[PDB]
């Protein structure tokens, strides 16, 4: 196969989740390679919101390319993001009349609380090995007028469904030591 | 051929299972070659990596040829677009 | 939660209506709400959790700006399973 | 104000074990707390406890009885 | 304000749009006004 | 004459082919008449 797009960049769906949660930052991971699916070297992303560039994020030497669109005070519901590789020096030989740059839009929606509080959790794109308790991550806002001013300390409840039963139950509390967020770790005990 | 097994049983409906089960042929000669599958335009060397071997393992002496080459655009011709391309450039080479 | 033609699905909730004039701390506001949004009643009813909780979860629907859009239903889980899981590729038996 | 959670899967399996957590919150004075599931004519004992200060987070394991035909029950 | 063919009156204030999806407790809001109200302005301009 | 090949004329050796449309009994308004040269064994490459 004699192919024509030298670079290509994708939209590595395990990451990226695709409701957006106001205040907690979006998340956008990128995949940059060329012809037969290699990583690159230095190379610059141009991530545009909605139609203004915005981001122009230098990949990290294996096109693991990651950025953090802010998403306070988005009250929108569409919110198309668009990341193109914009190089002026590249060689794109278009075929099939499309656009002259490699480019990938992802289409999100938004999340839906009504006192104002959002809960986040950074999911893992790796299997994990038995007999090792796990610590994924959970990033969380919990906006004023909430849970009540003047309590410093939020407990979350923890669940897990392994095929239709409720096994690993947990609760985790923490301290609010800053304002309003954060991240906690639950010791996820994944055990055969 | 392919063939299948059936189970019945008081509790289960249907253990089904595959076979592919082949003639046993041995052809005198196998040939390894691992193409790149892909080829950007601003490239000027392909290469080529062939190895061939016996049944049991052994090397073969012998001439090994290769001949690359496409077509240009075969737009259609007559009504369409009468003189096209050319017949291909086809190169061709060979080695011990 | 429709499993074996059972809904075990609660009834909808009460429909607002979209043109009660609302005073928030400036300008006078109608209501409104999109058809596709995200909302914990969401987050569940796709893991397959059955809450009973008293607190508001659900997200408010006013009418005109219902869910419609029949049923949109995309590839909707990438799924690996399959069958087949073969190509030509014939590997003859090539070993004793 | 008392809140309470309940959690179960939708789709129970019968003859095997399965695990029901209740959530409650917010009271002050002691609780009894009842999870039964009503099936069709017997009713099952998830949960019979008096309840004891709030954050009453606990989650048993109970068996939900044969049955040859996928039916609809109820828990209250 | 219109004494003798003069206005005297300040240019009118900016006009919002009637898109912008406004969050206040609970569910989700555009903004709109009536055309005939009573405020501070029409209060005076009455008197002079 | 408006979809259908009706004439199908040859030439007279110096490129000044003549027809007659009968035209009694055509009470169109616009009557769009359209020639070609089809002929599939001549050279059209067109480029736009
Ligand atoms: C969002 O709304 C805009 C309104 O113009 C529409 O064009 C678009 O298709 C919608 N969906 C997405 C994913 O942007
Ligand atoms: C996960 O990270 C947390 C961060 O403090 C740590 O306490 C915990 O031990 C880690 N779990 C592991 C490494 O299994
Ligand atoms: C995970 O659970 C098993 C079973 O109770 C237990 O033996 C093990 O110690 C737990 N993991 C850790 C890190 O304690
Ligand atoms: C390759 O094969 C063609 C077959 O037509 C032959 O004409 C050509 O001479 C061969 N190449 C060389 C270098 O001889
Ligand atoms: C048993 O279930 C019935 C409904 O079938 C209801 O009265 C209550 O939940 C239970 N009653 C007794 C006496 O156990
Ligand atoms: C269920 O919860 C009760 C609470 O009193 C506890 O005594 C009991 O050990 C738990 N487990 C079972 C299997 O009943």
């Amino acid at each position: 196969m004699i192919t024509s797009q030298l670079a290509t960049l994708i939209f590595d769906y395990d990451a990226l989740k695709e409701f957006y949660k106001r205040g907690i930052p979006y998340l956008v991971k990128v995949i940059l390679t060329d012809a037969n699916d290699n990583p690159m070297a230095n190379e610059q992303v141009e991530v545009e919101l909605a139609g203004k560039t915005i981001g122009a994020v230098l990949t990290d030497k294996e096109g693991r390319a990651e950025y953090a669109i802010d998403t306070s005070s988005f009250v929108q519901e569409n919110f198309t993001v668009v990341v193109s590789y914009e190089n002026p020096h590249q060689c794109y030989y278009t075929e099939w009349e499309g656009p002259d740059f490699p480019t990938a839009q992802h289409f999100v929606m938004r999340f839906y609380s009504e006192t104002g509080s959002f809960l986040d959790i950074q999911g893992s794109s790796v299997e994990l090995n038995c007999g090792q308790v796990h610590n994924i991550s959970v990033r969380y806002i919990l906006s004023l007028d909430g849970m009540g001013e003047g309590a410093t300390t939020a407990t979350f409840y923890y669940l897990a469904m392994s095929r239709a039963k409720i096994v690993q139950h947990g609760q985790r509390d923490v301290h609010l030591n800053q304002s309003k967020s954060g991240l906690f770790n639950i010791g996820l005990n994944v055990t055969s | 051929g392919s063939y299948t097994i059936t189970a019945e049983g008081e509790s289960c409906e249907s253990a089904r299972q595959g076979f592919t089960v082949d003639e046993y042929i041995l052809p005198r000669f196998s040939v390894i070659v691992d193409p790149p599958n892909t080829i950007s335009i601003l490239d000027d060397i392909l290469t080529l990596n062939v190895s061939a071997i016996y049944t049991y393992g052994q090397p073969v002496p012998g001439s090994v040829t290769i001949k690359c080459c496409r077509e240009a655009s075969s737009y259609y011709g007559r009504k369409g677009n009468c003189f096209k391309g050319n017949r291909g450039i086809c190169t061709n080479i060979t080695g011990e | 939660y429709n499993y074996g033609g059972f809904n075990l699905e609660e009834p909808e909730p009460p429909c607002e209506d979209p043109n009660t004039v609302i005073f928030c701390k400036g300008r006078y506001y109608l209501p409104v709400s999109s058809s596709t949004e995200g909302d914990t009643y969401q987050n569940l009813r796709r893991v397959g959790l059955v809450l009973g909780t008293s607190s508001k979860i659900r997200k408010p629907v006013v009418c005109g700006m219902e869910a419609k859009f029949s049923v949109p239903r995309k590839s909707s889980g990438e799924s690996d399973f399959g069958s087949s899981l073969s190509n030509g590729h014939v590997e003859t038996l090539r070993k004793n | 104000k008392v809140q309470y959670a309940l959690t179960i899967p939708a789709l129970l399996k019968s003859g095997e074990t399965q695990r029901a957590c209740v959530n409650l919150i917010g009271y002050h004075q002691p609780l009894a707390l009842s999870v039964v599931l009503e099936h069709q004519r017997v009713n099952i004992s998830i949960f019979s406890e008096k309840v004891q200060p709030p954050h009453y987070f606990k989650c048993n394991k109970f068996m939900v009885p044969t049955v040859i035909t996928n039916a609809p029950d109820f828990v209250t």
